[PDB]
């Protein structure tokens, strides 16, 4: 069983930056080595084969190199859509083996989140539980803090979050927050509010509403 | 256009048995072999095996040897993955990918997620989030994954954000999909999110307005 | 004549890519040789002259060592194995543009239904601009 070890395990770089990831094989695989690009929750896209060869319709900025044991994948000019995980693979002998993956995240100019707050669908309250949603939209970098406040009462334990991967157009993030309580505690306290803090924003920002 | 389209996956119960089909189109199916690759949820790529489509002989990785088996219908250009005695550890996206013997993989099937779990399917619920203006759907309390969201059947992509599902205290997942529109577009044009959950019961669509 | 033959060419419009092309004057697909997925399909067992020439061109040299490689592969019908038959390497670099051609030629026995693949590693460096510079071909003997 041939090991493949990529370095780094992940990297940040600015758009336009030359980017190298390196693959080292636990045995000499010759040139039988291939690189793949997997954007998140997508199939892998084949990039390079027999260590330098380009697959058709793959952008030129991609160049594979190396032989023996050490191999390097190189993105000449990094692009917002090159955001992905890249896997080297050796096909020299069975079984085929893959590197562990290398996350490539894009660095970009600071962006402040668009904050939206969502009283739950009546159709939910009817069914007996309830959810308030805050949407942080198209921001950067990934750190944001979402405080759930109901009439100045800071909640906790009661709310979850999901965050997008980097949008391949602008290289930003988006956040969904969800505040769950049964209809029993729907009408509970005065305000339903969402307070957000991000280092693209002037001062800590709440956006809110009230029931009915 | 070469196409590998896969299916058969979804919820199973432990010790169970499943068959996966990789249906190939756009090339001569017996001009290339077929690789089977599984990927754990968020981990890296594991190579299960290769099968010669011309003479039908497979090759298995040592781990998977015999507990999985590959086969073919040449005449319909489909390759098969038979999965048996499945354990919770077997949960993964399973991929079929085209390639010669002991060579790289040019085309990959879209993958299909197998969930080995004791529990039973839960169809989604679906709820409107009603209003540059932004708006969305929310898909609560479904198991297992995946869930897909389009909008207007796919005629609205610009601005679509579909979040990864969180795991709730329920044990059940949930996710929301949103999108942003212009503030004049409110009331005029028609925005409906179309939610699928295939491994369970469902298709759904939802009207969304103030 | 009666022998399986091909002389095919790079496609002038094909966008920065190597796409073998027989629809052309002074180009050949005949006697059962098919062009399938940009590969030559051997219609019958026999001995085939196989040949290809690519002509690479740069404008100057970017700051990496460049290895241009040009390869003819035999994909065997039954085993479904891709194997090197003919390969050559060139290393162009160490204002004004440069030109490196690569020729490959040889005689091998091929099984019916075998495939031949003429390929290179860097299509950005490929010059088909005028004609006769990029071609792939075989004839049975």
């Amino acid at each position: 069983d041939i090991q493949m070890t990529q370095s780094p395990s992940s990297l940040s770089a600015s758009v336009g930056d030359r980017v190298t990831i390196t693959c080292k094989a636990s045995q000499n695989v010759g040139t039988n080595v291939a690189w793949y690009q997997q954007k998140p929750g997508k199939a892998p896209k084949a990039l390079i084969y027999s260590a330098s060869f380009l697959y058709s319709g793959v952008p030129y900025r991609f160049s594979g190199s190396g032989s023996g044991t050490d191999f390097t994948l190189t993105i000449s000019s990094l692009q917002p859509e090159d955001f992905a995980t890249y896997y080297c693979q050796q096909y020299n002998i069975y079984p085929l083996t893959f590197g562990q993956g290398t996350k490539v995240e894009i660095k970009r100019t600071v962006a402040a989140p668009s904050v939206f707050i969502f009283p739950p669908s009546d159709e939910q309250l009817k069914s007996g539980t309830a959810s308030v949603v805050c949407l942080l939209n198209n921001f950067y970098p990934r750190e944001a803090k979402v405080q759930w406040k109901v009439d100045n009462a800071l909640q906790s334990g009661n709310s979850q979050e999901s965050v997008t991967e980097q949008d391949s157009k602008d290289s930003t993030y988006s956040l969904s927050s969800t505040l769950t309580l049964s209809k029993a505690d729907y009408e509970k306290h005065k305000v339903y509010a969402c307070e957000v803090t991000h280092q693209g924003l002037s001062s800590p920002v709440t956006k809110s509403f009230n029931r009915g | 256009e070469v196409q590998l389209v896969e299916s058969g996956g979804g919820l199973v119960q432990p010790g169970g048995s499943l068959r996966l089909s990789c249906a190939a189109s756009g090339y001569v199916f017996t001009d290339y072999g077929m690789n089977w690759v599984r990927q754990a949820p968020g981990k890296g790529l594991e190579w299960m095996g290769w099968i010669n489509t011309y003479i039908g002989e497979p090759i298995y990785a040592d781990s998977v040897k015999g507990r999985f088996t590959f086969s073919l219908d040449t005449s319909k250009s489909t390759a098969y993955l038979q999965m048996n005695s499945l354990r919770a550890e077997d949960t993964a996206v399973y991929y079929c990918a085209r390639g010669y013997r002991s060579y790289a993989m040019d085309y990959w099937g879209q993958g299909t997620l197998v969930t080995v779990s004791s529990a039973s399917t839960k169809g989604p619920s679906v709820f409107p989030l009603a209003p540059t203006a932004a708006l969305g759907c929310l898909v609560k309390d479904y198991f297992p994954e995946p869930v897909t969201v389009s909008w207007n059947s796919g005629a609205l992509t610009s601005g679509v954000h579909t979040f990864p599902a969180v795991l709730q205290s329920s044990g059940l997942y949930s996710l929301s999909s949103v999108v942003t529109v212009p503030s004049s577009s409110l009331g005029t044009q028609t925005y409906i999110c179309n939610v699928n959950h295939k491994p369970s019961n469902t298709k759904v669509d939802k009207k969304v307005e103030p | 004549s009666d022998k399986p033959v091909a002389h095919v060419v790079a496609n002038p419009q094909a966008e920065g890519q190597l796409q073998w092309l027989n629809r052309r004057a002074n180009a050949l697909l005949a006697n059962g040789v098919e062009l399938r997925d940009n590969q030559l399909v051997v219609p019958s067992e026999g001995l085939y002259l196989i040949y290809s020439q690519v002509l690479f061109k740069g404008q100057g040299c970017p700051s990496t060592h460049v290895l241009l490689t040009h390869t003819i592969s035999r994909i065997a019908v039954s085993y479904q194995t891709k194997v090197n038959l003919l390969s050559a390497i060139k290393s162009p670099c160490q204002a004004k543009p440069w030109y490196e051609p690569i020729y490959l030629g040889g005689v091998f026995q091929l099984e019916k239904g075998d495939r031949l693949s003429a390929e290179i590693n860097r299509p950005d460096y490929l010059d088909f601009a005028e004609s006769g510079q990029v071609y792939f071909g075989i004839i049975a003997l």
